[PDB]
DNA sequence: CCTGCATCCGTGAGTCGAG
DNA sequence: TATAATGGGAGCTGTCACGGATGCAGG
């Protein structure tokens, strides 16, 4: 099982008075608290690409090829819209209801916020791990040890 | 105990980059790929076995092995590595020729 | 543990002749 | 020098009596 360690950048927008401010957020770590359901909305016009985890997900956003927007989508928030799918500005991408946090998988190592109008748009820098399975046949041999670190290109099997 | 499949490719894999291995060390030390062989073999075997090869040069004492080990283990640690997988190499030898005997048993049996 | 009796193991079992 | 093969097989049976050592239950 190789977990492959990503970094990447998403925002998330939030009503202000329910976010619990915070620098960094440790995974499972409460993100906000909800008085009633909130929609979060698609800021951009484009195909939606659907990457789920163990927990949470991510809604990558584009026009052609190249991304025009990457959100995240934390514990307790509801994907609304599957993967391959046409959204425009102002129409919900997810639903999010009473208290919602990290997932245990990802932390968050800092967060930018913007404060707008009675919401806030968090620029979230994410750091998680995603798991690859390999079979080993018979006839072959592991060349690294237990919780060995491996860049890439470097040989496992 | 009979070897699992993954045991026996194991340990010819090892024997085979073991055998490859002294070949390296004769490439790097200058010295006799059989010498270098028997030195590795000495120290896998025990104190209980050495004793003169028809096929050496020299004699093969004790005291020469330690000599030969010597040389082999001060050299630089890239190099030194072979050093490791030759024994080892010697180690799943004398565990292969072990694992299978009873082979031999069950052939000689029909003569 | 020291003595006594039961048990196992090895050792023997005529000479010469003829085949 | 390359499918894979992985713990044997016959046994000799109806003598007899001894010395010495070895072992076990009993005083």
């Amino acid at each position: 099982r190789v977990e492959y360690v990503k970094k990447e950048r998403a925002g998330l927008r939030l009503p202000l008075a329910a976010w619990v401010e915070k620098e960094a957020y440790k995974p499972g770590e409460i993100l906000a608290e909800l008085p009633e359901p909130y929609l979060f909305r698609a800021e951009e016009e484009g195909v939606v690409e659907l990457k789920e985890l163990e927990e949470g997900a991510f809604l990558v956003l584009r026009r052609e090829d190249e991304p025009v927007a990457t959100y995240f989508l934390p514990v307790g928030m509801t994907p609304l819209v599957v993967h391959g799918e046409i959204v425009e500005k102002g129409q919900p991408l997810a639903e999010a209801k009473g208290l919602l946090r990290m997932p245990r998988q990802v932390r968050a190592a800092q967060v930018e916020a913007e404060e707008e109008g009675e919401t806030v748009y968090l620029t979230l820098f994410l750091e998680w791990t995603e798991p690859k399975d390999y079979r080993v046949q018979p006839h072959m041999n592991v060349v690294v040890p237990e919780g060995a670190r491996v860049e890439a290109g470097d040989k496992i099997v | 105990p009979l070897l699992t499949l993954e045991e026996e490719v194991e340990l010819a894999r090892k024997v085979e980059e073991g055998m490859e291995a002294i070949k390296k060390l004769s490439e790097i030390t200058g010295l006799d790929p059989d010498l270098i062989r028997e030195v590795v073999r000495a120290k896998i075997l025990g104190s209980a076995r050495v004793r003169h090869i028809p096929g050496l040069k020299e004699t093969l004492d004790p005291k020469t092995v330690e000599e030969i080990d010597q040389k082999l283990k001060s050299l630089p640690k890239e190099h030194k590595r072979y050093l490791h997988i030759a024994r080892e190499g010697e180690a799943a030898r004398q565990h292969l020729i072990e694992a299978n005997l009873r082979l031999v048993v069950s052939i000689a049996k029909k003569y």
